[PDB]
Parts: C-alpha cells; sequence; structure tokens
C-alpha cells in the first residue's frame, strides 16, 4: 500500500509482489501515430495494469495498482471502469473509498471522470451525509466549477436536500455578486421549490435583482436574471417595469440597460401595444444607440433586431 | 486602422463600478494583459503585420501527428483526438496528409475500434462517444475508400443503442453518465455513417432542447449554467436532427452574442467568465448554425453578408493574442500552446473569415491576404468537402 510519490516509491517491474505477472505493453502497431513517449514509471504501472485487466485479475494487489494508474492519468475511464470493478467483487469498504475519492478531487477539481466515480458511490450507498460540505469546499477555492455545480445539483434533486440550498445561494452571491453560477443555482432551487409563477415570489426575486443591478449596474448576471424569468409570461406584461428602468437610466446606465428596454419594446408591439409606431422608434432608435455606439462589438446582431423589428412592426 | 486599436476602443474596458468582486479581479488582469498586447502593435505597423504563422503551426501539427512528449500523456486515453485535432488543424491550414500517413492512421483507429462498436481512447481501451466521434471524424477529414471502411457501421450502430436511455439521451460511455455532448457524438457519428434507425434518437430532440435555461444557452445536463461547448453540441446535435427550432431560437442568439468580449474581441464560455482560446467555435460556431435555421424558417432580416457576431474583432483577437511563436495556438495570452485549441482557433478563425448563406459568399479577411483559411463545415467542424464525400459514400449501404 505505498503511493506514486513517495520517494521511495518502486517500479512495478522490480517488484516481488508482482513477479509472477508478465506486463502487456501497448499495441501501437508497427508505424505509431500520435504516440505518446510515455515516462518510464508511467509506462511502467499500465503495463502491469493491461496485464490485470486483460486477464480479468479481480485481485486486492491490482485493486491498488488501479489507483495508481488513475493517479497517473485521471481521465483515464477505462481504469476508472476496472476499479468500481475491484470495489464491488473485492467488497471494498467504500466509505474509505469515499475518502480516497474525496481527496483525488481536491486534487484535480476540474477532472469529469472523477466526479462520476464519487457520484457511483454516493447511489451506491445512498448517503449524501456529506456531499454539499464537501462541494462547498471545493466551490470555495473555485465557484464556478461546473462539475461541483452539477454533482452538488444531483445531490440535491436526488435526495430532495432542498431546504438551506437558496440559503447558500444567497451567501455566494454576497462573496460575489458577479458569480453567475450562483444566479443559476438560485434558480435552480426557486423553480423547483416554488417556482416563479407565485406572485409573491417572482416579485421578492425582481426587487433583490432589482436592487442588486443598482449596485453594481454594469454586472451582467443581475440582468440576465431579470430578463429571464420575467421573459417567461412575456416582458411585455409587467408595466412597471419599462419606466422604472428609464429611471435607473442616468446614474445606472449601460447597454444592459438599454438592450434591456429594447427587449421591452419587441415584446409590447408583439402583445399588440398603444403608441405603436411611437415605441416602434423608441426601439430602432435604441438599436442605433447600441449597435453604433454603446455596444458595438454586438454591431452586427442590433442591426438584425433593428431590421426583425422594421420588417415585422411597420408596413 | 483596426477594431482592437482604434483609440475609441479604450472606452470598452471593464467597469467594476467601484465594487470590486472576485470575478471583476480577474477580468481586470485579462484586459490589462490584452492591452498590452494590442499595444505593442503601437510602435509600429509597417507592412501587413497581422500574420498568421503557417509554417510554425505547421511543423506542431507535422509532428505530433507522429510522436508525442511525455508531456500529453493525461490525453493517454484520449488519443483519437489527437488525430483529429491535428488532422483538421492541417486541413484548415492547408496541408495534405501524406497518403502513407493516412494509411497508418487508419490503422491506428482500426486498433482502438471496440469489437463491439465504437472507439476508445486509446489502443485496447473501452469504448466512449468521445474518441468515437473523433475517430469517425478524423477518419472522415481522410475521405479515403481505406479510412471509410475502417468504421464497422453495424456494431457502431449497436453499441450506439446500447448507451440510449428512456428519456432519449445518451450515455458518454457504458457506466458513464450523460449530458447534451453525448448526444452530439451519437448523431454526428451515427449521421455521417448513415446508420441512423427510425427510432434510434427519439426522445433526444426533446432532451436536448430541455437543457436550455433562463439564460437562452444551453447547459450540460438540466439545470446547468449556460455553457459554450454544450449549447454547441446542443444545437449542432439538434440541426442534424432537424429540430432546431425545438428551441427557443431567440433567447439562443441572445446569449451567445452577448457572450463575445466587447474588449478583447473572442469569446467567453459562461456569462462572467474569462475570454478564451476555442470558443471561437463553441461559440462564434453557433451562429452560422441559427442562421440556417432563421432562414430556414423564412426570417427575412438575416444579413446576406455578415455573420451575427463581430468577425473584425474575433479575428483581430485569435491572429493577435493566440499565436505561440513556437507553433500552435493558445487559450489567453501566456496560457500554453496545445493541440486543442491549436484547433478550434483555427476553426473558429475560419468561421469568423468564411460567409455564405445560399448563392451569396462573402469572406473577410483580417490581416494578410495569407491568413485565408480553409472552410469548416459547422456542425461537424471538418472540412465542408470531406463532409460531403463521407455522406454521399455511406448513403449507399
Ligand atoms: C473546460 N475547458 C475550457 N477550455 C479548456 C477546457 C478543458 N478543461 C476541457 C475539459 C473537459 C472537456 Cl470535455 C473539454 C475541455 C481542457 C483544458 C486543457 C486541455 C484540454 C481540455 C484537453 C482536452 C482533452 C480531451 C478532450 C478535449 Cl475537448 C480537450 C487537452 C489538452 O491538451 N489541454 C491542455
Ligand atoms: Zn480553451
Amino acid at each position: 500500500f505505498l503511493s506514486l510519490d513517495s520517494p521511495t516509491y518502486v517500479l512495478y517491474r522490480d517488484r516481488a509482489e508482482w513477479a509472477d505477472i508478465d506486463p502487456v505493453p501497448q499495441n501501437d502497431g508497427p508505424s505509431p501515430v500520435v504516440q505518446i513517449i510515455y515516462s518510464e514509471k508511467f509506462r511502467d504501472v499500465y503495463d502491469y495494469f493491461r496485464a490485470v485487466l486483460q486477464r480479468d485479475e479481480r485481485s486486492e494487489r491490482a485493486f491498488k495498482l488501479t489507483r495508481d494508474a488513475i493517479e497517473l492519468n485521471a481521465a483515464n475511464y477505462t481504469v476508472w471502469h476496472f476499479r468500481r470493478v475491484l470495489l464491488r467483487s473485492l467488497q471494498k469498504d467504500l466509505q474509505e473509498e469515499m475518502n480516497y475519492i474525496i481527496a483525488i478531487i481536491e486534487e484535480q477539481p476540474k477532472n469529469y471522470q472523477v466526479w462520476h466515480h464519487r457520484r457511483v458511490l454516493v447511489e451506491w450507498l445512498k448517503d449524501p451525509s456529506q456531499e454539499l460540505e464537501f462541494i462547498a469546499d471545493i466551490l470555495n477555492q473555485d465557484a464556478k466549477n461546473y462539475h461541483a455545480w452539477q454533482h452538488r445539483q444531483w445531490v440535491i434533486q436526488e435526495f430532495r436536500l432542498w431546504d438551506n440550498e437558496l440559503q447558500y445561494v444567497d451567501q455566494l452571491l454576497k462573496e460575489d455578486v458577479r458569480n453567475n453560477s450562483v444566479w443559476n443555482q438560485r434558480h435552480f432551487v426557486i423553480s423547483n421549490t416554488t417556482g416563479y409563477s407565485d406572485r409573491a415570489v417572482l416579485e421578492r426575486e425582481v426587487q433583490y435583482t432589482l436592487e442588486m443591478i443598482k449596485l453594481v449596474p454594469h454586472n451582467e448576471s443581475a440582468w440576465n436574471y431579470l430578463k429571464g424569468i420575467l421573459q417567461d409570461r412575456g416582458l411585455s406584461r409587467y408595466p412597471n417595469l419599462l419606466n422604472q428602468l428609464l429611471d435607473l437610466q442616468p446614474s445606472h446606465s449601460s447597454p444592459y440597460l438599454i438592450a434591456f428596454l429594447v427587449d421591452i419594446y419587441e415584446d409590447m408591439l408583439e402583445n399588440q401595444c398603444d403608441n405603436k409606431e411611437d415605441i416602434l422608434n423608441k426601439a430602432l432608435e435604441l438599436c442605433e444607440i447600441l449597435a453604433k455606439e454603446k455596444d458595438t462589438i454586438r454591431k452586427e446582431y442590433w442591426r438584425y433586431i433593428g431590421r426583425s423589428l422594421q420588417s415585422k412592426h411597420s408596413r | 486602422p483596426l477594431y482592437s486599436l482604434r483609440p475609441e476602443h479604450a472606452r470598452e474596458r471593464l467597469q467594476d463600478d467601484s465594487v470590486e468582486t472576485v470575478t471583476s479581479i480577474e477580468q481586470a488582469k485579462v484586459e490589462e494583459k490584452i492591452q498590452e498586447v494590442f499595444s505593442s502593435y503601437k510602435f509600429n505597423h509597417l507592412v501587413p503585420r497581422l500574420v498568421l504563422q503557417r509554417e510554425k503551426h505547421f511543423h506542431y501539427l507535422k509532428r505530433g501527428l507522429r510522436q508525442l512528449t511525455d508531456a500529453y500523456e493525461c490525453l493517454d486515453a484520449s488519443r483519437p483526438w489527437l488525430c483529429y485535432w491535428i488532422l483538421h488543424s492541417l486541413e484548415l491550414l492547408d496541408e495534405p496528409i501524406p497518403q502513407i500517413v493516412a494509411t497508418d492512421v487508419c490503422q491506428f483507429l482500426e486498433l482502438c475500434q471496440s469489437p463491439d462498436g465504437g472507439f476508445g481512447g486509446g489502443p485496447g481501451q473501452y469504448p466512449h462517444l468521445a474518441p468515437t466521434y473523433a475517430a469517425v471524424n478524423a477518419l472522415c477529414i481522410i475521405g479515403t475508400e481505406e479510412a471509410y471502411n475502417v468504421i464497422n457501421r453495424e456494431k457502431l450502430l449497436q453499441y450506439l443503442y446500447s448507451l440510449k436511455q428512456p428519456d432519449g439521451s445518451f450515455l458518454m460511455h457504458v457506466g458513464g453518465e450523460v449530458d447534451v455532448r453525448s448526444a452530439y457524438c451519437a448523431a454526428s457519428v451515427a449521421s455521417l455513417t448513415n446508420i441512423i434507425t427510425p427510432d434510434l434518437f427519439e426522445g433526444t430532440a426533446e432532451w436536448i432542447a430541455r437543457c436550455q435555461n433562463w439564460e437562452g444557452g444551453i447547459g450540460g445536463v438540466p439545470g446547468m449554467e449556460a455553457h459554450g461547448g454544450y449549447t454547441f453540441c446542443g444545437l449542432a446535435a439538434l440541426v442534424i436532427l432537424k429540430k432546431e427550432r425545438s428551441l427557443n431560437l431567440k433567447s439562443l442568439l441572445q446569449w451567445v452574442t452577448s457572450r463575445q468580449m466587447r474588449f478583447e474581441g473572442g469569446f467567453q464560455g459562461r456569462c462572467n467568465k474569462l475570454v478564451d482560446g476555442c470558443y471561437s467555435f463553441w461559440q462564434a460556431g453557433l451562429l452560422p448554425l441559427l442562421h440556417r435555421a432563421l432562414h430556414a424558417q423564412g426570417d427575412p432580416a438575416l444579413s446576406m453578408s455578415h455573420w451575427m457576431f463581430h468577425q473584425q474583432a474575433l479575428q483581430e483577437y485569435i491572429l493577435m493574442c493566440c499565436q505561440c511563436p513556437a507553433g500552435g495556438l493558445l487559450d489567453k495570452p501566456g496560457k500554453s500552446r496545445d493541440f486543442y485549441h491549436t484547433c478550434y482557433c483555427l476553426s473558429g478563425l475560419s468561421i469568423a473569415q468564411h460567409f455564405g448563406s445560399g448563392a451569396m459568399l462573402h469572406d473577410v479577411v483580417m490581416g494578410v491576404p495569407e491568413n485565408v483559411l480553409q472552410p469548416t463545415h459547422p456542425v461537424y467542424n471538418i472540412g465542408p468537402d470531406k463532409v460531403i464525400q463521407a455522406t454521399t459514400h455511406f448513403l449507399q449501404k
């Protein structure tokens, strides 16, 4: 039970425990392509893994061999497979194996294969008692870690552990209101716990989202959120919005406000409103301030909007 | 002169509203660095100065295709990609593949191919759909009947069926999990080979659409933040399945387009996150798709001369901030060369220089006219010619 990294490490070739088994080299063929010049430590391990694998040796010695193969290339799904195999036949204590996996994730928070394993374990034992603390620790190093969030929504849905999630959400939103992943996690906890159809909740969110805009006006998160939970029933269906935004207009402007208003006008026209032509201009006017000045990088797009509107609300 | 260098562009830097957060601090470091970049090319500019290093990028590819250092050892179980990225990057850059190299390559993928369908990360590894989309893609790049016959279409189709789920989603691999990408893989693969039974993708058009959220984009699995790698896979997968409309295509376009960075010029992968090397294909690479759809529906307001993203600015990025002198292309300045971005920056550039919808065909080539890259199909990201050769071939079985 050594370690791939101990200064006292020894190849499997120069080992006694592994004397009885012939390693199996790779087969890149007679004339190899995109072939890797594996080191000698790396190559060793796998020649001895293929071996175990090739003979389907469900042995307690190989079980640990897989731990070194994993560490040398944790993106190797085949080895990860052969480990779950050994875990179940060898019948290894899966909680000791949870401590293992907690460790690799802390070491490579960005592997897609190292989280699936932890998903396998957790459902193998029906125990989410940890997880959330874990997931919080990982996201405490990188709060926009895709896999963590994914594995966290899983643990929450699968074990109905909502409760304190919108709570965690609010926390992270303070730590960095620009964390676009937390504005997602937030919509995840809400649309599945109380939905937004509820007039009070949709109202609670919009005020927060609004008082959050006013705080950091150029944060594009608090905007996509106030634009996506409302564009549901129809951005046009909420009058009072189109004004207030025109109020924040001076000391809170940004093409994120000017863009928003365009979005509003577009839907209004879509729900056959009044001052038709008048609005149809309040839009094409804003399409230009943007396409030509406040948001040039997106010019080719703010022109499509312009032409799209004219071709469909003026004739 | 150049968009990225016009004086007014200094007006496109981040405004943290005097409220510093981690995201703000991190995006600040990036804009500032990318500023020096645009700024060094502000002490000179004598003859055509934005050049794509064809040759430097060529040794890089040319060599890695035959042998890689001990560095790319973690790609140990993902070699088919190494075959794809390189053959597609050589393709774009316009370098023929020695008819010898091809057979050698056809021989490799051959060894990965599972006796039950699909391809593994390398010789003697279980079948998975990532390397399978790579193999088939790499073999279709080669387009010789030698390449085409490598694929065991029957076992390919049985395998795909073994990953199928009741809700119309595909497992990434046997025992593995499912994200949008796995769908784009099964379709892209089952498409070119012409092995689509009538019930193979049932419910997938549906499951894919279920991944589009409040941002307008698409995430890996329902409820995930919007992401460009996946957003591409979602649409392109649907475009193949002919269901682009199954999506709220408008909130999508609005999401993609907003992802391009007003200062940097390139695309970011998620709202409020750093600009990045690829995403010049995973993101910008979407506009070609949305066009076909928006136009397939009629919509008369689609430009006839340009994609709906700033092409000038994207090219000005890839060419001025992602090329390593040594060769290959980068994430963002000072992030290390790798065959992955080396491919998706050349694919995105190509996408940013090539426009066409119907009879119209208008190209924009920032830099020197020698930077004109080879066209690339927006769905399979392989030469639009090779796509034809592939199907036209397999559509006879
Ligand atoms: C998330 N991401 C964004 N830019 C790069 C990365 C990535 N974290 C990554 C992880 C998983 C997947 Cl499916 C795709 C991309 C990343 C980062 C660096 C990488 C590679 C990948 C990859 C790689 C390896 C296999 C598949 C793909 Cl698509 C990419 C190769 C490589 O040499 N380097 C240096
Ligand atoms: Zn990248």
